[PDB]
């Protein structure tokens, strides 16, 4: 349940994202990698070292899905079908690895918003990210 | 995750009466069913679109017997299970690519398969023991990843 | 995501099962608190020695709803609304939990109705079970 | 869990910097607000029932400092965590009936708390390391629950 109050304090935040969103999705994919390496499975065919121009690209990408998410946060399904049938039938990650990537993009969030990562708005992205993750799953079985 | 002295002679007594190729062949069986993403790994095993076709797929079966044999092995390690599978972890991270999630769903399918194999002698408290061998041995095979 | 055929293997493999709620609905407890320790954590008011009053009569209520939900399996979001809105707001049971419930569940239908749990069925099980569990959290936060 | 040479410097160096009593504070009550369920502990603290109520209310604040206090005495064991929270386990578990669960929820509402303060900082190998930390702070605490 991404509550209407929980969308726009969404769309707040990723609005003072703003222009830093592929940073941020890049940072966040980098995090994951070392935090949790398990993760790095799914990427054998990339470098994951630091600085990877892959990882950046990757990152750019992840955020192209999010921005867009939050732009059709009213019907994130249908902006997130495209994804949802791409990591359900071809890429198959397992369904725990999008708890971890969501984390990793709320501690990249926190570590760029000094003033807008509030209690309540770190609740608001934590649900949205869960939503973003619970669509992306919703075709796997 | 260490289990009592008599959780291991449970665990090691219910396992003396188990076909562990044909156990094998029907865990690694229901999770490519129960768990779909998981046959990414097996494009090259043929028809897997069907329940039936992927448990009576051979190659399934020859896989199935290839990862319980290693399980049933680790059985006479449990004091030890992370220095065991060490190297076997190793192949797994850096040739496989295997997500050790994959492991815990292998796990619990292979809890359901003993139920199902075992019927009333499958009790709760032999349950048990065996729920805290496939975590081990879950924990055991993703020691080694980085 | 309930198919047709979910449905269809959910409802056939129930039979029995609603028959006996308090037998399955208890051992599968039982199972979980051996099998899961932490689980226990949630009843420190109950006996929960084998066979107690408590634990069979919880069982018989956790198995009867769930017999509720496979007879109106089209309609699991308000057949399992007002136990939702209990465990959100009252018995707040982290998540996690419902996975390691359900998955007792399934080891007690595995190991009484072999006949009926076939690799299909138990496929179509584990969906229903993250289905109940699915509603039953949706409401949390 | 096991942290490397370099892992438990960047923990260490880290939180020096630190007041504990005020990130204490702020990670309690983010817990309590993120995930509201964990509040069915603290029905003693009284006023739960928002965000300003939950990040102001004394009893929380207090007992912030007292969970982290114990934390931050756990990381000068860095290699014997299950060991040096043993007793805490067993108490969390027959006394507090506190689901282990709590425990690393409560380590990543920490680490979003550790990187909203430090900023830039908190770097990616740095929140390797306490992600690590508080990895196995959680599965020391939850070792002894029977
Ligand atoms: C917030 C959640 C996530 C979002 C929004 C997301 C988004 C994306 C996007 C936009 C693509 C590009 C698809 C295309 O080119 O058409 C993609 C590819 C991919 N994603 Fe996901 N993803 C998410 C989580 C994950 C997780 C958790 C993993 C694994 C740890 C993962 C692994 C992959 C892989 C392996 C690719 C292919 C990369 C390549 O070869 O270029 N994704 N994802
Ligand atoms: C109890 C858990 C498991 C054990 C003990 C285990 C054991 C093994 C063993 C002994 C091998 C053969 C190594 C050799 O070549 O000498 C192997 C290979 C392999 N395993 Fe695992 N494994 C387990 C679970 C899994 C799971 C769940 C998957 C993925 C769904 C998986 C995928 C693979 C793959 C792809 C190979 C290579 C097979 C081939 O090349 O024919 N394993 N495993
Ligand atoms: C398949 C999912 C589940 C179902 C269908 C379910 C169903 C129920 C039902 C019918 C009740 C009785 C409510 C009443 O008195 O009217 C209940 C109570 C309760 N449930 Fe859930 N539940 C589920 C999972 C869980 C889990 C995973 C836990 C925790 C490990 C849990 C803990 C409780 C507790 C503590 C009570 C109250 C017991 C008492 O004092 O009587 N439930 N649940
Ligand atoms: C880093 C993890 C944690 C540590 C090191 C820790 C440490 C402690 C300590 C030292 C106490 C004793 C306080 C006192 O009696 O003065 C305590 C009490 C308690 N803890 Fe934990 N704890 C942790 C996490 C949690 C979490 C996440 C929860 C539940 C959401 C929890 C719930 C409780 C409760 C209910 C008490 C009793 C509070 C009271 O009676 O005032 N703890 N904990
Ligand atoms: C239908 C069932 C369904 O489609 C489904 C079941 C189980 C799954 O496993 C991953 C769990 C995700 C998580 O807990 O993070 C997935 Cl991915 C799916 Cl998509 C259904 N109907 C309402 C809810 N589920
Ligand atoms: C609803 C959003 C919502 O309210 C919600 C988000 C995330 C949650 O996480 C639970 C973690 C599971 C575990 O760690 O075991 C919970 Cl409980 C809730 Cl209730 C929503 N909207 C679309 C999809 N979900």
């Amino acid at each position: 349940v991404l509550s209407p109050a929980d969308k726009t304090n969404v769309k707040a935040a990723w609005g003072k994202v703003g222009a830093h969103a592929g940073e941020y999705g890049a940072e966040a994919l980098e995090r994951m990698f070392l935090s949790f390496p398990t993760t790095k499975t799914y990427f054998p065919h990339f470098d994951l070292s630091h600085g990877s121009a892959q990882v950046k690209g990757h990152g750019k990408k992840v955020a192209d899905a999010l921005t867009n998410a939050v732009a059709h946060v009213d019907d994130m399904p249908n902006a997130l079908s495209a994804l949802s049938d791409l990591h359900a039938h071809k890429l198959r990650v397992d369904p725990v690895n999008f708890k971890l990537l969501s984390h990793c993009l709320l501690v990249t969030l926190a570590a760029h918003l000094p003033a807008e990562f509030t209690p309540a708005v770190h609740a608001s992205l934590d649900k949205f990210l869960a939503s973003v993750s619970t669509v992306l799953t919703s075709k796997y079985r | 995750v260490h289990l009592t002295p008599e959780e291991k002679s449970a665990v090691t007594a219910l396992w003396g009466k188990v076909n562990v190729d044909e156990v094998g062949g029907e865990a690694l069986g229901r999770l490519l069913v129960v768990y779909p993403w998981t046959q990414r790994f097996f494009e090259s095993f043929g028809d897997l679109s069907t329940p039936d076709a992927v448990m009576g797929n051979p190659k399934v079966k020859a896989h199935g017997k290839k990862v319980l044999g290693a399980f049933s092995d680790g059985l006479a390690h449990l004091d030890n299970l992370k220095g065991t599978f060490a190297t076997l972890s190793e192949l797994h991270c850096d040739k496989l690519h295997v997500d050790p999630e994959n492991f815990r769903l292998l796990g619990n399918v292979l809890v359901c398969v003993l139920a199902h194999h075992f019927g009333k002698e499958f009790t709760p408290p032999v349950q048990a023991a065996y729920q805290k061998v496939v975590a081990g041995v879950a924990n055991a095979l993703a020691h080694k990843y980085h």
